RNA sequence: AUGGUAGGAUAGUGGCCUACCAUGGUUUCAACGGGUAACGGGGAAUAAGGGUUCGAUUCCGGAGAGGGAGCCUGAGAAACGGCUACCACAUCCAAGGAAGGCAGCAGGCGCGCAAAUUACCCAAUCCUAAUUCAGGGAGGUAGUGACAAUAAAUAACGAUACAGGGCCCAUUCGGGUCUUGUAAUUGGAAUGAGUACAAUGUAAAUACCUUAACGAGGAACAAUUGGAGGGCAAGUCUGGUGCCAGCAGCCGCGGUAAUUCCAGCUCCAAUAGCGUAUAUUAAAGUUGUUGCAGUUAAAAAGCUCGUAGUUGAACUUUGGG
RNA sequence: UGACCCACUCGGCACCUUACGAGAAAUCAAAGUCUUUGGGUUCUGGGGGGAGUAUGGUCGCAAGGCUGAAACUUAAAGGA
RNA sequence: AGAAUUUGGACAAACUUGGUCAUUUAGAGGAACUAAAAGUCGUAACAAGGUUUCCGUAGGUGAACCUGCGGAAGGAUCAU
């Protein structure tokens, strides 16, 4: 069967882009970076998780 | 038809491509020294790798063999103008000890910070790509540079620029002319 | 004293005893015959022009159930039919039989993907206008 | 076919061709044959090293002019915008006879996934003359153009109505004075995308750069395309369906509360650009010389001899001045 | 002399024991001296099937051997 | 000077015929292959799988497979 064609991608919540501040890009994107990956440590438990999925 | 104009990348890449190893040591360098894209840690990475073999090469001639004594002897007076590795270490030997590190230090984004005209590494830089510094009287537009040694002493800020001269600087063509 | 002549004069027995070996060692097989120019549709290449037929429905290999979506094609050139497989939703939809579709290999030599069984190609472009944009809408179609 | 000797032949050399002669030349270090969706290279993608593919295509060679031949002119052509034929095409006709070659620019047809205006000029660039002056779809330049590539707008700053994240006191309020912030009242500033005097540019205009006049308040002048189980950033939100629609590159969802389908809100990723299919690359130390595997995973020939191939003990002036 | 004992050796045909090493392991004085990657050289394999079949070519009287496809199909088949 | 024409030549278009490689592709018919939700008759293998499996060969055999010779152990034993 060829129907279900796309079946999904057509209930999709649509949803949107949101806007922003933006991101700056280059040099500028080592200040940036840097500062997390590093340097006010951040976090000390163990290591850290580069981006933690709400508990 | 001519002669087909020659050249060589200078760039040569990682044998592993990703590393929470080496990556968390570029991110530290760029960063500490500046720099922007990966494409300059891995320019170095190159000419290191570059003159090391050179060496390798001698070491296995025997030792006083006229190739062996010339290269070293001009090769060595090459980077002491560029500065790299000191006078007192030069013996040839030794020049392997070189990491990268040590390079970045002789490149002009950063001699400038140190010299400081600049607050920080950044405003060590745009300070560079807007014909703002010099070393003779002469501008000099890209932050890799690479120091010559016996230059240096000669580093500023010109006649031109707004910084040492020959005008205000544009927003200033604006202050005057709004009381 | 292990199974090769070794002395000196024994360039002769050499240069033939590796050039029989290589044989088997399967690929210096392909490049013989080489099959790449006769055998296989692209022949001697990477990409190539053909013109759909039917829209047709292949399911699954089992560890899977799968119905998915393929095209048969009329290449322009061998002719053989060749079948295809497309990218992403329905993308099916977008191939409006007899239309001009682009295609490539699937990356994998010869071989055959995944949960497909004969089957050994992807639908790049149609009509030549991308399918990655005929999906994520940078144009439409004629 | 391979050489000798002599002549013809050519602008010459030479079995180029012929007189007579001799029986040679190539060949597992791959000849001859078959294939090539082959015009060669300079070079293009990829990019740690070593590599693998693609170079019909902007320069250098060669080859065709619809097939095939033969030759007139000229130094210079086996010319195809030159001619004879032949054959495969197809045009005019008062049917007697004529005349014809876009794979030059254009354009239409056909083919097909697949690719543009029957437009303006010798002004540059250069070439042809008898020649400064003609002429030149060579060249240029406009039109169409998402092939790629470069730059980079799509909103800033206030103050406010609260919420706050600090701080100085808290004998309990809470204010507060350095701060981000949810706002559905906000008001002053700023511009060009478009429109357009002029100058510019231009052979001649379009555009660009300039700039008078204009032009930003959300219902604008409105940014899309792809996902939101995993791989792999991000919804155990709401609604419908009930192994049927459909999705899913692969693992797999769906058989009445679906984190996958259809769709609402919500968020994530790229962003004037995303996807999709094909071919190739790296990933591929799954073609390997650097760098593989061969006890059973797929692989040591049934065992030995061998002509090639390939490797091959050491020793021939060191030391000192 | 010979059988014998023991001492030693060279060449076997194996065996035990370790693991310093190697390995996916089971185990291996070789499967050791291999990412610190290279003593000499001949064969072989590159997912599972389709199938050592169909084809041609060839050796045999025949049984049959050696040579050896592809289309198609498939997300595992396998080792310890 | 010298046109039509013309002798024989070398050039060699053409076309007819064979004759062949090399691609195509038809086709009464056979023989297999594979993919499928649950159709048949069986129970061969995996346990000592109820006759222990396996190779190479030869002949049987509703079908899996069964039986001879000699191997192998991947064995159900590394044992006088």
């Amino acid at each position: 069967s060829l129907a279900r064609a796309g079946k999904v991608k057509s209930q999709t919540p649509k949803v949107e882009k949101t806007e922003k501040p933006k991101k700056p890009k280059g040099r500028a994107y080592k200040r940036l970076l840097y500062t997390r990956r590093f340097v006010n440590v951040t976090l000390v438990n163990g290591k850290r998780r580069m981006n933690p999925g709400p508990s | 038809p001519r002669a087909p104009r020659t050249y060589s990348k200078t760039y040569s890449t990682p044998k592993r491509p990703y590393e929470s190893s080496r990556l968390d040591a570029e991110l530290k360098l760029a960063g500490e020294f500046g720099l922007k894209n990966k494409k300059e840690i891995y320019r170095i990475s190159f000419q290191l790798s570059k003159i090391r073999r050179a060496a390798r090469d001698l070491l296995t001639r025997d030792e006083k063999d006229p190739k062996r004594l010339f290269e070293g002897n001009a090769l060595i007076r090459r980077l002491v103008r560029v500065g790299v590795l000191s006078e007192d270490k030069k013996k040839l030997d030794y020049v392997l000890a070189l990491k990268v590190e040590d390079f970045l230090e002789r490149r002009l984004q950063t001699q400038v910070y140190k010299l400081g005209l600049a607050a920080s590494v950044h405003h060590a830089r745009v300070l560079i790509t807007q014909r703002h510094i010099a070393v003779g009287k002469q501008i000099v537009n890209i932050p890799s540079f690479m120091v010559r040694l016996d230059s240096e002493k000669h580093i500023d800020f010109a006649p031109t620029s707004p910084f040492g001269g020959a005008r205000p600087g544009r927003v200033a063509r604006r202050n005057a002319a709004r009381k | 004293g292990k199974g090769k002549p070794r002395g000196l004069n024994s360039a002769r027995k050499l240069r033939v005893h590796r050039r029989n070996n290589r044989w088997a060692e399967n690929n210096y097989k392909k490049r013989l015959l080489g099959t790449a120019f006769k055998s296989s549709p692209f022949g001697g290449s990477s990409h190539a022009k053909g013109i759909v037929l039917e829209k047709l429905g292949i399911e699954s290999k089992q560890p899977n159930s799968a119905i998915r979506k393929c095209v048969r094609v009329q290449l322009i050139k061998n002719g053989k039919k060749v079948t295809a497989f497309v990218p992403n939703a329905g993308c099916l939809n977008f191939v409006d039989e007899n239309d001009e579709v682009l295609l490539a290999g699937f990356g994998r030599k010869g071989k055959a993907k995944g949960d497909i069984p004969g089957v050994r190609f992807k639908v790049v472009k149609v009509s030549g206008v991308s399918l990655l944009a005929l999906w994520k809408e940078k144009k439409e179609k004629p």
